[PDB]
């Protein structure tokens, strides 16, 4: 995640193996149950895409659920790509460029590149964005999966 | 065990199947365009004759919920 | 692990026994499966080559995967080898030596070593090559132990 | 136990087999050339009739992943 | 252990009891295993030879290994001072002493003589001549509960 | 399940039917004005006879404590 330090700056910090347990243990106990989505929400506050991603592919069972939300994740991501079209003309070298869906699924970005976007002025909030996807996504799959 | 060897039961639900074929398909490697062409043809192909007839009716363009909800009576 | 101290320098840290501990139970629990690989990644961040032969040493059971593994250590380490000659005339007063497939498994270099690689201006990533090699490996494995 | 103890039964897989030589080969401290000598020789020589057979017919060449699934169905 | 302070010196820090606990569990569990030695060699990095007596005082069982254990860590002792002399004449004002067998044992140092030598410049490495000593006590062990 | 087939056991407290409801209505994720609709209505809709004679007599403007403790014997 990107945490802020002592010295009053935004810098990366790697997430701690008793809060990646526990994002396992939570799938174990509840699967598909609500309580899953808040639960997901805190452990998400300050994550990256990359971080999201690790989480989601740590995933062992519910396979069919797990493509029904990468499925839902490209969809989304399409449209992200569909209703904000690239900009105007060349790139700037005093700037950085804009981000595509796959960027913010984290796949076609880096993370220094994600550190870029949040950490600059504007910040852009690529995990609010991928967050929202997801938890749609769960919200497709609470409703399926309720009997 | 192979992909190709992944079949539905005469009483296995079809949801617990789905599930045996994204964890098979899991430890495919292929193209993804290959593994586009492995869901619409070998999951409809190896499902029970049941089901096989409700996701006949259908049709092409379907999306998993719905083939997930279509066959859960079978 | 070689991890950034607070007064923003690169330095090594020794890593902690329930990391150790949840590498191990990992490898208990889910064997061979593919969720074993993000988990890995995950636990290997910021590792040198020392610490991923501790980790692969401290592994109990599955021996015949464990030999596989080393066989294909060495055979992307002979690859190594063969695709970065040795480099022109005797090695420079004012600069360190390229390592070699040896060097990235661990096994001819020193700590300090793997240190100066890393931590170095250029630096080398010498962890994501033995790392490829241990994906590499792995997909070799979870794809032969597949039933 | 010694690393000569260890052989084949006539109903035990050979991966089962290559699981023991390995953690054995594990607790010998010998240098790499003679444990080379020793993956190469003795790991045949006591496997069992049905699946030395097939392990004659890789050759020699062979790699472990090429003979674990030589001898699969044995 | 010795430890680098923040401050940038090597300052002695006590142990863990999760460390020390982990190490109890280890014996437990694995006995004679021969993952015991790399597992030892991470959890006595930074060690000194008084928590390295610590760490085989505390065992409980296997009693007739421990006791070749001992054996071998004072033949190994007895062939350190026989292989080094003592030194000629009298111990100069503006110097410390060389280490004995059982200085290396830790008997005959103190902590503070054993931090002398190691933060010292240049430092002697008086753990890792201990731990060869016990890694090749190791092999002895392992070699004979071999079955 | 869905909420429709939530309903009150002829021997099963009102108590543990409620919670039933919130339940379900939690995985329902309609309009707020929809939801207050069915609360007034679904609920009382499934009770059984002896605690639905109990409710009618709290009539309307009746909050959650006092049908909680009203139909309690029952």
């Amino acid at each position: 995640p990107i945490v802020q330090n002592l010295q009053g700056q935004m810098v990366h910090q790697a997430i701690s193996p008793r809060t990646l347990n526990a994002w396992v243990k939570v799938v174990e106990e509840k699967a598909f149950s609500p309580e899953v989505i808040p639960m997901f929400s805190a452990l998400s506050e300050g994550a990256t895409p990359q971080d999201l991603n690790t989480m989601l592919n740590t995933v062992g069972g519910h396979q069919a659920a797990m493509q029904m939300l990468k499925e839902t994740i490209n969809e989304e991501a399409a449209e992200w790509d569909r209703l904000h079209p690239v900009h105007a003309g060349p790139i700037a070298p005093g700037q950085m460029r804009e981000p595509r869906g796959s960027d913010i699924a984290g796949t076609t970005s880096t993370l220094q590149e994600q550190i870029g976007w949040m950490t600059h002025n504007p910040p852009i909030p690529v995990g609010e964005i991928y967050k929202r996807w997801i938890i749609l996504g769960l919200n497709k799959i609470v409703r399926m999966y309720s009997p | 065990t192979s992909i190709l060897d992944i079949r539905q039961g005469p009483k296995e639900p079809f949801r617990d199947y789905v599930d045996r074929f994204y964890k098979t398909l899991r430890a495919e490697q292929a193209s993804q365009e290959v593994k586009n062409w492995m869901t619409e043809t070998l999951l409809v192909q190896n499902a029970n004759p049941d089901c096989k007839t409700i996701l006949k009716a259908l049709g092409p363009g379907a999306t998993l919920e719905e083939m997930m909800t279509a066959c859960q009576g079978v």
